[PDB]
């Protein structure tokens, strides 16, 4: 038994060339066992690339190629597009005939210019407090790159617990979102001054705060 | 035409029994090898298991090895994956896939692949979801134009539909994503934007449909004035 490593993620601008490799040992790649190429967009199934080292099935494009050499094995592409944005996984077998695949490269593509997010904080709503809960709602959209730090404070502090954050995920325009809710109980909601999410981008941080009918 | 069809994926519960089918047609079925693959949230294809063109042969990820079993009726044009004493690590998308080449041929790529079915293993108990009003304000009120929106809470399991204004308001909504609380229990939000000039003389209601539960849910959002 063994594994394949591949690197996690690569990037690489539109119209360039990228290589994606699978590195494996003496005992799948190095002995003889060949690799085969899968793309892959989660909202399908995945799509064979590449088989037998080197071989490329008819409907797959020009652009994509495959090396082996010791016990590595790699993916060459070429005039990278927007479209091509997905992950990459290499797979070979080892002595038992168990297939196995590799981890994964998720491949970028440069181009799309740096976005801000916009924020939106909702304080709880009468009704859930009502119901003896409290939720705080902080909305986070229209930003790239995907990465985004979130964090919270009662008045000055840090609050650490009863947090609950989403990891960001692309939206249809190309853009990311992601959402963060505080549980709390309605004692503490009235006790504080304020609450606040703060949201961190690229060097750009903005808070947004909310507070107890603070009304007047 | 070539295809794969999975079925018999849904929520269970640990230590219970499930049983996948993939199903062919538009080719000789009993004249290729068949795999399952599977992918976890988060995580890469990880491969499942095999079966031969005959099904005089078989085999197992270490991961499932006795506790799933693989079989085909090649009367039929099916092939099956009988899973036993799952467990919360085997939740995740599977999918059947052909060989490229025919017979016993071996380390044959993959080519032909269904769209999967989800299987996930929770102790969670289907829940429809509590639904509250995210009231518009200053706080968030005229950047000409105001946030409003609804929030559905503690449901399981996925997923929700959200319309408003039933199906009437499309524009400036934006429904986010779901989280999993740690609780096993999914929250979500949906928030539309709108002029500010108008509020309280247009009505906004979100529709909340949760299939699983056969729970629907129409809420009024409306500007308080504390």
């Amino acid at each position: 038994q063994n594994v394949l490593t591949q690197p996690p993620s690569v990037s690489g601008a539109p119209g360039q060339r990228v290589t994606i490799s699978c590195t494996g040992s003496n005992s799948n790649i190095g002995a003889g066992f060949t690799v085969h190429w899968y793309q892959h967009l989660p909202g399908t199934a995945p799509k064979l690339l590449i088989f037998a080292n080197t071989n490329r099935p008819s409907g797959v494009p020009d652009r994509f190629s495959g090396s082996k050499s010791g016990t590595s094995a790699s993916l060459a592409i070429t005039g990278l597009q927007a479209e091509d944005e997905a992950d990459y996984y290499c797979q070979s077998y080892d002595s038992s005939l168990s297939a196995r695949f590799g981890g994964g490269t998720r491949l970028t593509v440069l181009g799309q210019p740096k976005a801000a997010p916009s924020v939106t904080l909702f304080p709880p709503s009468s009704e859930e407090l009502q119901a003896n809960k409290a939720t705080l709602v902080c909305l986070i959209s229209d930003f790239y790159p995907g990465a985004v730090t979130v964090a919270w404070k009662a008045d000055s502090s840090p609050v650490n617990a009863g947090v609950e954050t989403t990891k960001p995920s692309k939206q249809s325009n190309n853009k990311y979102a992601a959402s963060s809710y505080l549980s709390l109980t309605p004692e503490q909601w009235k006790s504080h001054k304020s609450y606040s999410c703060q949201v961190t981008h690229e060097g750009s941080t903005v808070e947004k705060t909310v507070a107890p009918a603070e009304c007047s | 035409q070539v295809q794969l069809v999975e079925s018999g994926g849904g929520v269970v519960q640990p230590g219970r029994s499930l049983r996948l089918s993939c199903a062919a047609s538009g080719f000789t079925f009993n004249n290729y090898a068949i795999h399952w693959v599977r992918q976890a949230p988060g995580k890469g294809l990880e491969w499942v298991a095999f079966i031969s063109y005959d099904g005089s042969k078989n085999y197992y990820a270490d991961s499932v090895k006795g506790r799933f079993t693989i079989s085909r009726d090649n009367s039929k044009n099916t092939l099956f994956l009988q899973m036993n004493s799952l467990r919360p690590e085997d939740t995740a998308i599977y999918y059947c896939a052909r060989v490229l080449f025919q017979q016993l041929v071996l380390y044959a790529p993959f080519d032909i692949w269904g769209q999967g079915t989800m299987v996930t293993v929770s102790s969670a108990s289907t829940k429809g979801p509590s639904v509250f009003p995210l009231a518009p304000s200053s706080k968030s009120t005229s950047g000409g134009t105001a946030a409003l929106g609804c929030l559905v809470k503690d449901y399981f399991p996925q997923p929700v539909t959200v319309s408003w204004n039933s199906g009437a308001l499309t524009s400036g909504v934006h429904t986010f994503p779901a989280v999993l609380q740690s609780s096993g229990l999914y929250s979500l939000s949906s928030v539309v934007t709108v002029p500010s000039s108008s509020l309280g003389t247009q009505t906004y209601i979100c529709n909340v449909n949760h299939k699983p539960s056969n729970t629907k849910v129409d809420k009024k959002v409306e500007p308080k004035s504390c």
